[PDB]
């Protein structure tokens, strides 16, 4: 129980349930009843559970016996329903022991979708062993899965997986970090805090391998007194999901302030939030000219927070088929409401929702229901736990007045061009490790722009790092010189103005 | 002496499907 | 367990009980009528129903013998083997007095002959039906079958001489549940306060096991809940109250559903402001049917079933959708617009039949169909895959909602956004009977909404929301929303402000007129002017047929 | 490289295991050999006084029943029990058949004893495992899960050859006049059993030359077994593959009317890196994420064999400038570009790949393809070129001594090499219609002018 972390709560009732049958039997003679006798484990696969499941069976007085999903079956008619056999019989015969049938999707098919009559003829084993006449005699079983779904009806009753736990943050993290290396001393200057904040998407299987892979790192290295891991080591494991800290974006500051407030408030006080008695908002949506760094102020504000970042395309969801479109946008949602928190990225709204309205037609009834699973995605019967869509397109005018209503993209927050000041700090964003040159001028480069787009600014100093790897095989100005004449500006005219007009509207309302 | 044994279990077939577009 | 242990199904327990017993015990009624009984039962239902729960209870109090099957046990994977079984067993089965043979799970043993590529499995099934039906087939030997897919059992099977009677071994009704509740909480000491009556008549879709599963959570609940307050008095002081009950319902569901469960909102009745009229139809709509069948009995009429909500968005049809989930004793089954489609041709008519069966199966059930644009929408589109599917699926809406059923009280409720769009079969009588419109709330409709959003948070003594609720005149109940999260928002930051500073060095347990000011400068009136233009119209088309 | 790894992975574990256990790690305990690897093991075996209880696969099943499982773990206690040492399973894919094709039983019970029987050595058994095998697909992915076998080595010499070949053919009256080390040169992939068929047949050959071993004998024994465009674009792929300290302190396109596919066939024979070749419409599928999900496996294909050359062939066919075409073939064609964009502006300074595109018509190629940070560069791509074309297409062929290709070169202007190989076939059609049509072993044994002047008759431009 000492080598579990995060998983308290069920870590806790699993104990529970198991202890007061084998600790004292007294206790459910006296209440008249008998204990749950199935533990149905469904999650991502490499969290713990199979772990937690033998620290159960070795700190208890049981035998753990181990049946694996694609190991029992096989061709031969008769033969997987045997050893099914063999091995209930095997747990019932010497002890009261626990059963851990892993990956029990794969051997219940649920009866209707599959063809083989051998899965059809174990799933019936399995209801015949679990439940019968004199089917169990003290006894526990446990189960594991990825998709709890695909289980048939009669195998998620009562007396067979009569108890469906969720497996699947930060303080368990952590703990998982301690009792992982707990055997081993590591060094002195060594803080955790940082190796739980920058492994936010790891299931828990894979820290172990990380710290298994530092210690062998450290030691591949290094070849007994003052021996461990360093600091490197774990950033060397930790390199072997976007690498900004708000430092990236340049200008923009009050709409930075904004996104930080309105992301960081919900995250770091949720009890302050719960005294208030308030839910907070989600959803942020940027419009105005291409290449303005939209995407890049999305994942300024993704890296701070200990969320995901899920960032989906707008014709990268639709598809020929029926149904495929909304099954991708449901698989989105629920890989995002899946481990909170996380910051969903829709980009292309323009392109998605197409302000519905009436087509008749076939790609017409398609964007129809593409919108409606999309509004009953966001905000529909739904929790709502920790979902932070913010959206990104080029055309506010071709979205439905339905998703722009609040609650799901409530902040109609506008990106303008930068100005000289704010290409100044881009300037000053992009070069942050370069050698530079004291005769050079950001400054003189700056107020040449005149309406240029961060493209263009990281287009110009690619041309310098060109320039200067070709003068190679710090950076000159004489590059910046030669670069500043071949410039782009790829943005027009008319969708400043259209886009300035469009802002005016959305103030004057 | 020793004697043989006879057995026959099952193989494996293959299914098609239809599927509609729009 | 014994007849006794066996609750909440007379008729099939008679049905079972008289073939099983009379002929065994007075055979010289069959001797006087000169024709034999009937010796075969297919027991089916809905898993956990408590048909192996009879068999076992017959079997331990009738005095003959009983040999019991499995379905897979009997298979092996030599030529000649499993029939071999089945002959072992039925050969010693019939040697000794008469008996009883069980074969579990028979749907797994015996599937159609046609529909299966393998040999075994039609060499057993053959050898099942020469076995029950044969030269000499049975002297005094009786044979009862259980399965839960009895469409999937060779038709060759279900004739008489092999399974005379199909018994239907169903959910039970709230007097069943009423006997199941007894006979389950006979044995553990129950706390004088709660009362089963009420348990059963709440519970509606929960069969069996359910129940049993129901029961044994509460007691873990009690003990938990003791276990941890506390560190031979203590077994004394052991009694499960009627709250402990209510966790357990309030955190269960049938096990037809659970895979169809929601996860669990809090909201109610009062969290809705405003649409007192609407709220007090849908509740009359709702409760009368299930809290007062007598009446509706008595009158010799059928009580109105589906509903539809229209209006701009966000004005709350999905709030009063919640609110019914929360506080209503029917089921619920929620689903979203898209959410039952596939690519694959005759599948999406099969979500919507799956899930109609279950909500009629487990009813009563409300099934909330949300953005019914996406499914409805209107029969004859612009032809080929435009409404190729379109087409199927409102047709099968249409045969499943009104048509060749049973009136089984499955209220469905929609929720559009442009009914115009929605198909004319749809919204008759009988099928969708009410139409509602959900308007935009008028001033005083939007001081209930203020209220009702600001129940359970801090507020100044001197503060009033009146001026809040005329000055907006156009307003949504998003939009207020809105306004209370971005005022919510300030006074946070004021707060984190404030400590900050006492740090460096509650200071505002409330928010305030300022907050509500500077909060409000920037407000949205999300919902256009032709919107509103175009609901307008179309109410007023309505009024005019009305 | 490998020797040099596998001697510290054999030295390091198993003699301080004190300063194993102080770092903190315990995962170094089993490696495996795919691709002389029973040489490698043999030296091993021979360099150590530790235990060596060598197992072949195969040699695990006896009559009685669950002795493969009794000999398993006898194999492990004998192991663990005498010493920290090393085991031998030599041929594992008998003893593991992949678990998935296989339909026995014992097989599966012998897979799961040596599953569990390898990862229950603990920290005092300081034991290690040494497998090799020949094909590195058929082997369980749950034998290749991390805990039993997770460090590999790819072993793709001249000295172990000289080795070989002077412990076979030191048991023979053998010649005077014999130099080994060229046989140990000139010989390549031979490997183990090839030695020993090459001195077989030496053998033979000497015993025919005597009937109707010297040096000729194992000669024929083995004989007898088994400008500025291109330079620039040579320079420019090494330096790019090359170290990236100074880069610290990828694609390219071709266009024109004359070898483009030619140049990169030479990239791909002659740069000493991988290459992966797909055509234009290749990729292709009426399927909502099959023609996405072949681009997606083809680019994780390239990152995995790192580095690599995607050889884009036809890019217009694939590209065809998304714009707007409003379709199902518009929608598959933006569905295309966006995957191809997707997959290919996700690669960092890490797995160094490398697109190289070709096309005829420039013009249909989309811009934002041609975008800079993606694909950057720009080649455009003669009578030299042409003359160098016929002449490195003649190599192989019997071409008649009194003729001259610079005619053939002036005279062709704007055409190609797929044409001037047309113009080679039908020459060679036209001279084999001849021959059909005693005289000595060939009536036309050299292509004459005459076939040349009847081909070019009908030869067209591409
Ligand atoms: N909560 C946890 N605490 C400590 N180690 C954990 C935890 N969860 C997972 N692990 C590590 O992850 C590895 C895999 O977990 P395990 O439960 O054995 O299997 P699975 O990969 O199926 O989840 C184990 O070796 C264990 O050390
Ligand atoms: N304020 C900024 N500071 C630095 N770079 C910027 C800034 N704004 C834009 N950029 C650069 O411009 C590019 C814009 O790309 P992207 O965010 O995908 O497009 P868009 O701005 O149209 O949403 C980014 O790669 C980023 O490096
Ligand atoms: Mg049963
Ligand atoms: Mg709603």
């Amino acid at each position: 129980y000492d080598d579990i972390g995060g998983c308290r709560k069920q870590m806790a009732q699993i104990r529970e349930m198991v202890e007061l049958p084998l600790r004292h039997p007294q206790l459910f003679k006296a209440i008249g009843i008998k204990p749950p006798r199935g533990v149905l484990m469904y999650g991502p696969p490499g969290t713990g559970k199979t772990l937690m499941a033998r620290a159960v069976a070795n700190e208890t007085g049981a035998f753990f016996f181990l049946i694996n999903g694609p190991e029992v079956m096989s061709k031969m008619a008769g033969e997987s329903e045997s050893n099914l056999r063999k091995a209930f019989e095997e747990a019932e015969k010497n002890a009261p022991a626990i059963i851990f049938i892993d990956e029990i999707d794969s051997i219940a098919p649920k009866r209707d979708k599959t063809n083989g009559e051998v899965e059809r003829r174990v799933v019936s084993q399995l209801l015949t062993l679990m439940d019968g006449m004199k089917a169990r005699s003290n006894v526990v079983v446990i189960a594991a899965t990825n998709r709890p779904n695909s289980i048939d009806p009669a195998l998620r009753r009562f007396g067979r997986f009569d108890r469906e736990v969720d497996i699947g943050d930060a303080t368990g993290r952590l703990e998982v970090l301690r009792i992982h290396t707990k055997n081993m001393k590591l060094a002195d200057d060594v803080d955790l805090e940082a190796l739980a904040a920058e492994t936010h998407g790891y299931v828990g299987a894979d820290i172990a391998s990380l710290c298994s892979e530092a210690a062998m790192q450290q030691i591949r290295e290094k070849m007994l007194d003052s021996l461990g891991v360093t600091m490197d080591n774990f950033r060397f494991a930790l390199g072997n999901s976007v690498n900004v800290t708000w430092d990236d974006v340049g200008g923009l500051d009050e709409i930075k302030e904004e996104l930080k407030e309105t992301v960081e408030y919900p995250v770091l006080h949720p009890d302050q939030y719960t005294k208030f008695g308030l839910s907070p908002s989600k959803g942020v949506l940027f419009y105005g000219p291409p290449g303005t760094g939209k995407t890049l102020l999305a994942k300024a504000v993704a890296t701070e927070v200990s969320a995901n970042f899920i960032s989906v395309k707008g014709p990268e969801l639709l598809s020929m088929w029926y149904g495929e479109s909304e099954s991708n946008i449901r698989d989105i949602f629920d890989k995002a409401r899946a481990a909170a928190p996380t910051v969903v990225f829709l980009d292309e709204l323009d392109s998605i929702a197409k302000a519905r309205g009436g087509s008749l037609g076939d790609a017409g009834g398609a964007s129809d229901r593409v919108v409606n699973q999309l509004l009953t995605e966001m905000d529909g019967m739904n929790a709502k736990k920790n979902v932070f869509v913010i959206g990104a397109t080029n055309r506010p005018d071709q979205i439905d007045p339905a998703i722009l209503r609040p609650g799901r993209l409530d902040q109609l927050i506008y990106v303008p061009l930068p100005d000289e000041n704010a290409r100044l700090s881009i300037l000053n964003a992009q070069l942050r490790k370069t050698p530079l040159e004291p005769g050079l001028e950001l400054t003189a480069i700056a107020k040449a722009t005149q309406g240029f787009s961060g493209a263009d600014l990281l287009y110009i100093v690619q041309r310098a790092a060109k320039y200067a790897i070709k003068d190679s095989i710090y950076i000159t100005k004489e590059h910046f010189a030669e670069a500043m004449k071949t410039a782009k500006r790829s943005v027009s005219d008319a969708e400043l103005r259209r886009y300035e007009a469009y802002s005016q509207q959305m103030k004057a309302s | 002496a020793a004697a043989a044994a006879a057995a026959a279990a099952a193989a494996a077939a293959v299914a098609v499907a239809v599927a509609v577009a729009a």
